[PDB]
């Protein structure tokens, strides 16, 4: 070999040392959102029992049978709220991933003739306690978890039935 | 039949306070949810606040959150709405309705109410 080969080797070493990386932040965000999904999954029993025994969905945590929203918190979750049978969990505002800072995800259920189906995805809202339909959460806010930061199973539209 | 009468309207300077009251005569309001609605001049009617039958569930609108407070009394069939830090944009006609519990930030808030009131006029200078 000669000096040109050594210079090319050094250049290739620099190229390898200055390479780019894929987006691992999305995977970390999914891992963190899994905790919120698990936390929100625990309030299903009380809501279902209230609906079965009273004929209408609970309107708040007070008569759902659960604690306050600010008390249901984890390492990455700051609040979980129940409104008209819809469970919404919010992320923390600091010491978390940048992409999922202060964003919300929702869980809701629809009654069938022989079963009760549960859905998970972007935030939704139910107007009346006796309604069977849901719509988008709000048109004047940006607190929505992006599709890329959710599992493939937890991606449902408000029109799903 | 059931009739709703509102009271407490008037004129209040900006930065002041006002209290409303929606009450019924001859009937008991214990199995119904009381909600407040506001209609601006030349604008469609919207929702402000709503309270549950047993006074444990409350929800307010985005613009009025933090400044309005809703309370319910069961010994006397009356519902109170406290207004604080008034603004010129809050001048409108206020209504009170009874029916099923509703979220004031959803599509068609009026679909769950079966009783209505005449309404009162509130003006902010
Ligand atoms: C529990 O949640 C219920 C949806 C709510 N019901 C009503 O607001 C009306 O009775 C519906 O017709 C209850 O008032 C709540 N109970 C409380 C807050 O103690
Ligand atoms: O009302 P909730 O229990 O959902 O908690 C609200 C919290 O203070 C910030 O939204």
């Amino acid at each position: 070999f000669t000096l040109i080969e050594l210079m090319i080797v050094i250049a290739i070493v620099g190229i390898l040392a200055a390479v780019a990386l894929p987006a691992y932040q999305d995977y970390t965000a999914r891992a963190q959102v899994s905790e919120a999904i698990l936390l929100a999954e625990g309030q299903k029993s009380a809501v279902t029992e209230y609906y079965l025994n009273h004929g209408e969905w609970p309107g708040d945590n007070s008569s759902a049978g659960v604690a306050t929203s600010a008390d249901i918190k984890g390492k990455y979750v700051q609040s979980v709220t129940v409104a008209n049978g819809v469970i919404t969990a919010q992320m923390a505002s600091s010491n978390v991933n940048n992409e999922i800072k202060s964003k919300k995800l929702s869980l809701w259920a629809k009654r069938q003739n022989g079963s009760v189906k549960w859905f998970c995805g972007q935030p939704v809202t139910r107007t009346t306690a006796t309604a069977t339909d849901v719509a988008a959460a709000n048109g004047k806010t940006d607190d929505k978890i992006n599709t890329k930061h959710l599992p493939s199973t937890c991606r449902d539209d408000s029109s799903a039935s | 039949q059931l009739q709703l009468v509102e009271s407490g309207g008037g004129l209040v300077q900006p930065g002041g306070s006002l209290r409303l009251s929606c009450a019924a005569s001859g009937f008991t309001l214990d199995q119904y949810a009381i909600g407040w609605f506001r209609q601006a001049p030349g604008k469609e009617r919207e929702g402000v606040s709503c309270i549950s039958s047993r006074g444990g569930a409350t929800n307010y609108a985005h613009s009025v959150k933090g400044r309005f407070t809703i309370s319910r009394d069961n010994a006397k069939n009356t519902v109170y709405l406290q207004m604080n830090s008034l603004k010129p944009e809050d001048t409108a006609v206020y209504y009170c309705a009874a029916g099923v519990y509703t979220i004031v930030t959803g599509t068609g808030p009026e679909d769950g109410m079966d009783y209505w009131g005449k309404g009162t006029l509130v003006t902010v200078s």
